[PDB]
């Protein structure tokens, strides 16, 4: 939820809606299978694509386009 | 004996349908019958795994061998060495 200490903020001057105060109250539970992450983007999808590890096996080089024109240009 | 001869000299002579060659008479279906089989069987037989194809010292004056091996690809194992 990008929103976090906007709802901190919220709760401790007063107001709030019922998601902010239900985030706020699952939130402190000092759990290590709880994780918090705030930011601008980090909460939003745009950060999720670079997260993916790349496989130790798998190979890393792109062949795909040069097959793909060679296909094009010679058939 | 009996008739390349007589092609080769014996000047005015000629028929129909009697021999099949280069590529002749594709209109009728019974001799492209024979082509169409062979470049089957070829192109069914490239579809295999763990087949080595050789290329060896061709010039490469064909259109449809090119476009299918381009198109052919698909097959991890293909290697050729050309003069
Ligand atoms: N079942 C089949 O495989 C099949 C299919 C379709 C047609 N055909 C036959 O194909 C038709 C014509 O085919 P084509 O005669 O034009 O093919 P082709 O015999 O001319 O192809 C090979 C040629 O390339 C020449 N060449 C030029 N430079 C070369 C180089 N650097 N290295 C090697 N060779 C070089 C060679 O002189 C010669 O071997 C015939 O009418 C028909 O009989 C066969």
């Amino acid at each position: 939820y990008p929103e976090l200490k906007e709802a901190i903020t919220k709760v401790s001057k007063g107001g709030g809606s019922e998601a902010e105060k239900a985030i706020v109250t699952l939130k402190n539970m000092a759990f290590n299978q709880v994780t918090v992450v705030g930011g601008g983007s980090k909460a939003y999808f745009n950060s999720f694509v670079e997260h993916l590890p790349y496989p130790v096996l798998f190979p890393r080089d792109n062949i795909v386009d040069e097959l793909v024109e060679a296909i094009a240009n010679l058939s | 004996d009996e008739y390349i001869n007589d092609i080769i000299n014996k000047d005015d002579f000629y028929r129909g349908q009697h021999l099949i060659y280069p590529g002749a008479n594709k209109y009728s279906h019974t001799i492209g019958f024979v082509y169409g089989e062979m470049f089957r069987r070829f192109g069914e037989f490239i579809s295999k795994p763990q087949t080595a194809l050789f290329i060896n010292g061709f010039g490469f004056g064909d259109y449809h061998i090119n476009r299918i091996i381009l198109g052919a690809l698909l097959n991890p194992s293909f290697h050729v060495v050309i003069y």
